[PDB]
């Protein structure tokens, strides 16, 4: 049991979650009407 | 619902428990 | 009953009228115990109670 | 100069109303989560003491 | 020659004698002596209760069910005066006897069926000709099924008969113009109807042996929902004498 | 994230245990999805309200393949009176 | 000066003439009572049967009249229902009692005279938490 | 209106799991350089 | 259209005032004297009666009782049997005690 | 041998159920939430042709 | 029964508002060392 060298670091930057975020809050309220119904 | 409810929150006592038993980061000896 | 009441109602909705079948008087002083009793539209707003 | 009838007609409704429980703040429950009227109902009317 | 050890906890003791196998010959009456029988006995088989069908013209069927309360399910020693008419026939009547045994049993799906199996006020009544119970003979009868509970059985709330809590007071403003069917616990009596046949007798003794089957109602629940109708059959034996 | 499930392409090692994990997710859904389904497949009748009707989306398939009897004492046929043993709509969700 | 003795002035016979009892004398109708009727009644309630009591009413009515000394004597000497006849002392210990529940064969007349007092005397102190049992208290 | 009693937990979910999960990749990436 | 209380709507009559020698429980007939171990077994152990001076018909008993009868009858009154009110042995043992 | 009125009644009802345009998955929807029970009701016997 | 519709939506949201708070706290610490 010797750590694992496969695990590189997560990569994610400050404005990758800007552009998800917005996608996902958006694709949120079309999508959510229909929710409702 | 309110049962499926109360099945999870307890399921998820028993990943705690064994997240916290078997994933416990080593106590060190220095 | 055995001792047989009844209910009478001044001023108010139900004014005027007397009840005497002993369902209704037993009714009317359970709802009593709450003071003076009101008319409740619990329909509307699903009232429980 | 009036009847045991009359007299209560006088007594109006606000008075009345707040002889009842269902106002006294004392009668809830700590998770009685909701507007007075989602309790004993929405308060339509007086049916006269 | 066996006593109350050998069978406790048996598991038999709640069976009615098995009237010897091999002996057909019947009892004579007489009309000249008066009869009565020292034990009446209805151990049964096996409960059926009838479906109650969304659908109408689809016949009601009878489905069986499997007995819950612990084997507790038999009447032993229960009499009432075996009169013989000026027929032929014989009407054995009842007086005291232990013919109520709260029992429940678990339908095809969830459901659970509650009911008290009984055979209170019965009245047999005989082939309208006989001079000796030969085998095959019969009785069939009425008797009154009382309510799966007395005046004073008080339901989870307050509220029963007797003697419960007047009307649902977990809910005190909320209107009881629907509850009511709850609210106020009625108390129900209807007639069941039963019938023997024997198979199986002693002459010199007169215990005869055999099945036998009746209609009660399942549990009217005071005030609740309208009960279900109970079939229920097994074997039995009763023993005539002077 | 975009290639965060990359780290397995090589070493079949902690490779295994994703597919012995989203293995374990899958019949962890299954029987899971069958006491749900199961919890509210209103048994009573057949004929016009059978399981396709009242959205069934599970029970629909063990039937196909056999398991019909169920625990509870009935069958997807109508018949009262019958059961298999462990294989009932109650031991397939269970195993 | 609480317990005067024209409160432990009771009616020992039916006639209606009266015999009043000292502060003394009373002790024992109750150090009695208890090693005597203890096992029921106690409070003043049969325990064997609810449906009777030790009440002065009760008593009054009862028959023969065991509203009296006398009549609680008569009973502590021959047991019998309420209503004249079935003298049950084959059942209810008793002066009777053939010698069955021995807790009797010791008494004497200073003791039933007293006993029966304590009964009547008792009402007169406890309101009625004398014939009601439980709901009271 | 009518609408489904589960339409909220539904839609609010759906724009927190997803969500949530962003702000969890990116959070730990400030802290490549020991910060917030 | 409307279901009632069986029993205490019995209690706007003559049971729940007085005496009904078709329905009470035993021990009430304690009430008064003479009455209680013995004519009142009997006055339960015989049918109902469909008219109150039937008590004094009842074969078994000596002028005596059947004197209290008499004088203890302005007490007792009759309606019809009620079967949530005596079924259970309860006319006996109403299942209530002290 | 047979009348109109008895000609139907052979027809059973599971038969009869099925040429119902309620069973027929074409006619559902994208955001029809649930157990076709929930559309058209619990359906609980046949009226008749 | 008749449970509060929202009962539920509440124990949801108060066992992941609260929760998330510290998978998002943890996380960005063990990337306090270029991990996961
Ligand atoms: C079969 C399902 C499945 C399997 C077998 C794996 C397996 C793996 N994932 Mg993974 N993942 C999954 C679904 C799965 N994932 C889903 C649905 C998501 C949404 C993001 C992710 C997001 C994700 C990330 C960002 C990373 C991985 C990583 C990995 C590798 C390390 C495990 C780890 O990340 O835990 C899974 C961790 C999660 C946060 C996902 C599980 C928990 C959430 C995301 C799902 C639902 C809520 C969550 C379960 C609540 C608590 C989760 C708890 C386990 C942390 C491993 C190969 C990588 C690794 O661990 O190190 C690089 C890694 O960086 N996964
Ligand atoms: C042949 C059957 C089959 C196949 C080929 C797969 C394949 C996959 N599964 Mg999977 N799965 C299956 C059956 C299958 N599954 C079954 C039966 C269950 C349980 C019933 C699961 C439960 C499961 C979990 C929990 C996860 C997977 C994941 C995966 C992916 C792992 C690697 C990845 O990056 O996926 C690529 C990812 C995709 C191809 C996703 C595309 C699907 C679209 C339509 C998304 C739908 C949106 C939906 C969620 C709407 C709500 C949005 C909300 C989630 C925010 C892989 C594509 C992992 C995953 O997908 O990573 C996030 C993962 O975490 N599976
Ligand atoms: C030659 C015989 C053989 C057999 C019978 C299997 C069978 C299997 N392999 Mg496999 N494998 C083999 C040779 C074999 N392998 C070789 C030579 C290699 C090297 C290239 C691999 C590399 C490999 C990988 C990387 C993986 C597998 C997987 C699997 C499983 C697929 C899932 C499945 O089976 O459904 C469900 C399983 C069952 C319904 C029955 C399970 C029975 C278990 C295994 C009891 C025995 C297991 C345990 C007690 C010890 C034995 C493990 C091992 C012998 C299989 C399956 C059990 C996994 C898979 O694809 O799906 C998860 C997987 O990830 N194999
Ligand atoms: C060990 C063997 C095994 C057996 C006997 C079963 C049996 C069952 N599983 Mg199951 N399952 C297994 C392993 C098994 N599972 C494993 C290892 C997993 C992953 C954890 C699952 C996950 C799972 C889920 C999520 C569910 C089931 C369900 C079921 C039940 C209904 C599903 C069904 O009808 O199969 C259908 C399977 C097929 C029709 C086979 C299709 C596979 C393709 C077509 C074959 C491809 C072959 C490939 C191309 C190679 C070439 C072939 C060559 C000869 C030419 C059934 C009792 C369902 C259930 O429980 O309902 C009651 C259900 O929801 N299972
Ligand atoms: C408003 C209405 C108008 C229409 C909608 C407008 C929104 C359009 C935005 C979409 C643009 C193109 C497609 C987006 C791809 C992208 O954007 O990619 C990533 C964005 O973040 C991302 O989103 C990364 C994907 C993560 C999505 C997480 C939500 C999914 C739910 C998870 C549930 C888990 C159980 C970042 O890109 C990356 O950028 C760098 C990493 O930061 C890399 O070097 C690569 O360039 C890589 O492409
Ligand atoms: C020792 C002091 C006791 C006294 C002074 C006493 C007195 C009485 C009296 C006056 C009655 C009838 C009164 C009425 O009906 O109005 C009675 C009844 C009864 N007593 Fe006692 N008692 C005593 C002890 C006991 C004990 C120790 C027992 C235990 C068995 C007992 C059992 C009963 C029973 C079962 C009745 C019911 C009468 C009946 O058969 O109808 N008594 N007692
Ligand atoms: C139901 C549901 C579902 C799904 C899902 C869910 C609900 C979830 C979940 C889940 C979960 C959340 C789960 C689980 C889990 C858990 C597990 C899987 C576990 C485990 C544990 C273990 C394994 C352990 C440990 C231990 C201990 C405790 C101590 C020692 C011993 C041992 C080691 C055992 C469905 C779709 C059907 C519907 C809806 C709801
Ligand atoms: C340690 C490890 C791991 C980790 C991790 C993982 C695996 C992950 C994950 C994850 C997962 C596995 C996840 C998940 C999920 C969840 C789900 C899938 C859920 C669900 C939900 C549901 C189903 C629901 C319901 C609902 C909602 C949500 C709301 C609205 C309504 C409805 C109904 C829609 C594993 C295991 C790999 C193994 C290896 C290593
Ligand atoms: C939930 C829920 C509900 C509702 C709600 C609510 C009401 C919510 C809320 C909410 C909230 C309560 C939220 C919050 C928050 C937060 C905040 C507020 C935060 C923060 C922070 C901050 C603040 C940051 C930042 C900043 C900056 C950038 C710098 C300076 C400025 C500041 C600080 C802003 C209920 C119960 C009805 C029902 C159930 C569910």
């Amino acid at each position: 049991m010797e750590p694992n060298p496969n695990r590189q670091p997560v990569e994610l930057n400050r404005t990758s979650l800007y552009l998800g975020l917005l996608l996902i809050l958006v694709l949120a309220l079309l999508f959510s009407s229909y929710f409702f119904n | 619902m309110e049962t499926i409810t109360y099945v999870f929150i307890f399921a998820c006592i028993i990943a705690l428990f064994f997240f916290a038993i078997f994933f416990r980061e080593p106590p060190r000896i220095t | 009953e055995q001792q047989g009441v009844t209910v009478s109602f001044y001023g108010g909705e139900l004014n005027g009228q007397t009840f005497t079948d002993p369902p209704t008087v037993k009714s009317y002083a359970r709802k009593a115990i709450f003071g003076e009793i009101f008319e409740f539209d619990t329909e509307t707003l699903n009232s429980d109670g | 100069g009036a009847t045991l009838e009359e007299a209560w007609s006088a007594i109006p409704e606000k008075l009345a109303f707040y002889d009842y429980i269902g106002n006294n703040p004392a009668k809830g429950g700590l998770f009685r989560t909701g507007p007075m009227n989602k309790g004993d109902g929405i308060a339509q009317a007086w049916k006269g003491h | 020659t066996l006593t109350y050890d050998d069978i406790v906890g048996t598991g038999l003791a709640n069976k009615c004698p098995t009237l010897d196998d091999t002996a057909r010959g019947a009892y004579p009456i007489d009309s000249s002596q008066t009869y009565r029988i020292a034990r009446l006995c209805l151990q049964p088989t096996t409960f059926l209760v009838k479906e109650e069908p969304k659908n109408k013209r689809q016949e009601a069927e009878f489905v069986p069910t499997k007995l819950v309360t612990r084997e507790t399910t038999s009447l032993d020693q229960i009499q009432g005066e075996l009169k013989v008419n000026s027929d032929g026939s014989l009407t054995f009547v009842e007086e005291d006897g232990i013919d109520f045994q709260p029992v429940t049993v678990q339908m095809a799906g969830g459901e659970r069926i509650p009911l008290l199996f009984t055979v209170k006020n019965l009245v047999a009544s005989t082939q309208p000709n006989v001079t000796s119970i030969t085998t095959s003979t019969d009785f069939k009868g009425e008797f009154n099924v009382p309510s799966y509970r007395t005046a004073n059985f008080l339901d989870p709330k307050g509220r029963g008969l007797a003697s419960g809590y007047d009307s649902a007071i977990a809910l005190p403003q909320a209107k009881e113009e629907e509850l009511a069917r709850a609210n106020v616990k009625r108390f129900s009596l209807t007639k069941g109807q039963i019938s023997l046949n024997v198979a199986k007798v002693d002459g010199r003794t007169g215990e005869i042996a055999g099945t036998f089957e009746s209609e009660q109602l399942s549990d009217d629940d005071m005030g609740a929902h309208e009960p279900h109708e109970v079939k229920i059959q097994g074997v039995f034996y009763a023993s005539i004498e002077p | 994230w975009y290639r965060v499930h990359t780290v397995l392409i090589n070493d079949p090692g902690r490779l295994i245990a994703a597919h012995l994990m989203h293995t374990a997710l899958v019949a962890g859904w299954a029987g899971s999805m069958a006491l749900y389904e199961l919890a509210t497949f209103d048994p009573s009748d057949p004929v016009l309200n059978p399981m396709w009707r009242q959205g069934m989306f599970v029970l629909p398939f063990m039937a196909r393949l056999g398991v019909t009897g169920s625990w509870s004492g009935w069958s997807i046929t109508g018949e009262t009176g019958i059961d298999p043993g462990f294989w009932s709509f109650e031991g397939v969700a269970l195993a | 000066a609480e317990l005067t003795p024209e409160v432990l002035t009771v009616p020992l016979n039916s006639e209606g003439k009266t015999i009043t009892l000292t502060e003394k004398q009373y002790l024992e109708g109750k150090r009695l009572f208890q090693y005597a009727c203890a096992s029921c009644h106690v409070g003043g309630i049969t325990k064997t049967n609810p449906s009777l009591d030790l009440r002065t009413e009760t008593l009054a009515l009862a028959t023969p009249p065991r509203d009296n000394i006398e009549g609680l004597v008569d009973y502590m000497k021959n047991p019998t229902t309420y209503d004249g006849e079935q003298e049950i002392a084959e059942v209810h210990p008793s002066l009777r009692s053939a010698d069955i529940f021995p807790k009797m064969r010791n008494l004497t007349e200073k003791d039933l005279v007293a006993i029966a007092g304590h009964i009547l005397v008792e009402p007169k102190i406890l309101g009625d938490k004398w014939g009601g049992g439980k709901v009271y208290y | 209106m009518e609408v489904n009693q589960l339409g909220f937990i539904a839609t609010a979910l759906f724009v927190l799991v997803p969500s949530v999960f962003l702000i969890i990749l990116y959070v730990q990436t400030e802290s490549q350089q020991k910060s917030s | 259209e409307e279901l009632v209380n069986v029993v205490d709507e019995k209690l706007g009559t003559a049971y729940g005032e007085k005496i009904d020698l078709n329905n009470t429980n035993i021990a009430a007939f304690i009430q008064y004297r003479g009455l209680y171990p013995t004519l009142a077994k009997l006055i339960v152990k015989n049918a109902p009666y469909e008219s109150v001076e039937d008590v004094l018909n009842i074969p078994g008993l000596t002028e005596r009782q059947k004197q209290i009868l008499r004088e203890n009858l302005e007490h007792f009154t009759v309606t019809e049997v009620e079967t949530a009110l005596v079924e259970g042995g309860d006319r006996y043992n109403n299942g209530l005690y002290k």
